[PDB]
């Protein structure tokens, strides 16, 4: 029954501070401690800290000089507030609920899971610059012995935002396209690329063009690609 | 990472795997595992606690123990919704929660496919901006996990690599890249780079040369 | 002194 709600920006500047607030329902912050866990695209989950709902904290050491998290039991909330964010900071954020084991020593609370999690928002470090993308044409390498196959591409590089499509001959080639999925660069840009795979014999009288379109710039390039 | 385990493993629907969580003295030693599922797109959802313990809602297919300084997952009777990521997690004496890497678990629909590789070098127009990127696409291959490394001649490199998720294609096979930047004197000061991908062992490696 | 504090159990040290 215990519901867990995170409320953040979606896009921060980098540089700039990142922070989020978990809200509590059907339940209460008293009793447990609380932490944050991200995971950036595709990747894996990072552990931030926890705070006990009295206040006390223990933060991950890798990002101890830009981190602080805080708790409002009147609101049964707690936050989080990640200082200088870069596009490492790129991620989806999910506060949970902790358990673990507890020491009245000096360890304290090890937090050894989570039972409870939000549903994650995502958080975009970027300055949101509509970017049109530079287009690089993927020439098709030597090979002998009548060719057999060639493999010629595109590469859309450095756009933002999502998405670009790209089509072949105007949309007349479509028998061994594949535009791949983008992949996000640490530059907060996406890239992503165009291969067609084509019977060799016609190198020479057939013109290939990758008609790349990004939408959001207005950018429109027919990029031609030949062997060289 | 701290804690380790396989990127993937597989088998067929009916059929049982177990995932190792590789782990050391400072976490797994001295502290108990967690172990998570999760769907992309949704939140990790708890499997196993305390490494063996099952929270109530999760059927006793799902198992959870721990030896030494390491940490097992098993599921029996695997089902197609069984497909995910899973990882195992605890405390380490460096003061944090540690995951491992995750596991894609993989249910056998159909036969297992090595990945096509197509390497480009840096284009002449890229250069002229003083650029250089190498785009190496992988195609057709199933289950949908692969590794990839590059080399610089025959030495290995990481700084540069941007490697995507794989994603499932029209022919339920699966396709990724992966994209090395490089600074155009790297890129003409080696006699060659190689795209290596891996998949259920078997590696398929392209090369290409600034000649 | 070691205490499991197992999933949704509501621990106070006060």
């Amino acid at each position: 029954q215990v519901q867990l709600q995170e409320s953040g920006p979606g896009l921060v500047k980098p540089s700039e501070t990142l922070s989020l607030t978990c809200t509590v329902s059907g339940g209460s912050i008293s009793g447990f401690h609380w932490s944050w866990i991200r995971q950036p695209p595709g990747k894996g989950l990072e552990y931030i800290g926890y705070i006990y709902y009295s206040g006390s904290t223990s933060y991950n050491p890798s990002l101890k000089s830009r981190v602080s998290m805080s708790v409002d039991t009147s609101r049964n909330q707690f936050s989080l507030e990640l200082s200088s964010v870069t596009a490492a900071d790129t991620a989806v954020y999910y506060c949970a609920r902790d358990f673990g084991e507890y020491h009245y020593d000096g360890r304290g609370f090890q937090c050894e899971g989570f039972d409870l999690w939000g549903q994650g928002t995502l958080v975009t470090v970027s300055s949101a610059s509509t970017k049109g993308p530079s287009v690089f044409p993927l020439a098709p390498s030597s090979k002998s012995t009548s060719g057999g196959t060639a493999a010629l591409g595109c590469l859309v590089k450095d756009y933002f935002p999502e998405p670009v499509t790209v089509s072949w001959n105007s949309g007349a080639l479509t028998s061994g396209v594949h535009t791949f999925p983008a992949v996000l660069q640490s530059s907060g840009l996406y890239s992503l690329s165009s291969v067609v795979t084509v019977p060799s014999s016609s190198l020479g009288t057939q013109t290939y063009i990758c008609n790349v379109n990004h939408k959001p710039s207005n950018t429109k390039v027919d990029k031609k690609v030949e062997p060289k | 990472s701290v804690l380790t385990q396989p990127p993937s493993v597989s088998a067929a629907p009916g059929q049982k795997v177990t995932i190792s969580c590789s782990g050391s003295s400072s976490n797994i030693g001295n502290n108990m595992v967690s172990w998570y599922q999760q769907h992309p797109g949704t939140a990790p959802k708890l499997l196993i606690y305390e490494n063996s313990k099952r929270p109530s809602g999760i059927p006793d297919r799902f198992s959870g123990s721990r030896s030494g300084t390491s940490a097992t997952l098993g599921i029996i009777g695997l089902q197609t919704g069984d497909e995910a990521e899973y990882y195992c997690a605890t405390w380490d004496g460096s003061l944090r929660t540690v995951f491992g890497g995750g596991t894609k678990l993989t249910v056998l629909s159909q036969p297992k496919a090595a990945p096509s590789v197509t390497l480009f070098p840096p284009s002449s127009e890229e250069l002229q901006a003083n650029k250089a990127t190498l785009v190496c696409l992988i195609s057709d291959f199933y289950p949908g996990a692969v590794t990839v490394a590059w080399k610089a001649d025959s030495s290995p490199v990481r700084a540069g690599v941007e490697t995507t998720t794989p994603s499932k294609q029209s022919n339920n096979k699966y396709a990724a890249s992966s994209y090395l930047s490089l600074t155009p004197e790297q890129w003409k000061s080696h006699r060659s780079y190689s795209c290596q991908v891996t998949h259920e062992g078997s590696t398929v490696e392209k090369t290409v040369a600034p000649t | 002194k070691r205490i499991h504090i197992g999933p949704g159990r509501a621990f106070y040290t006060t």
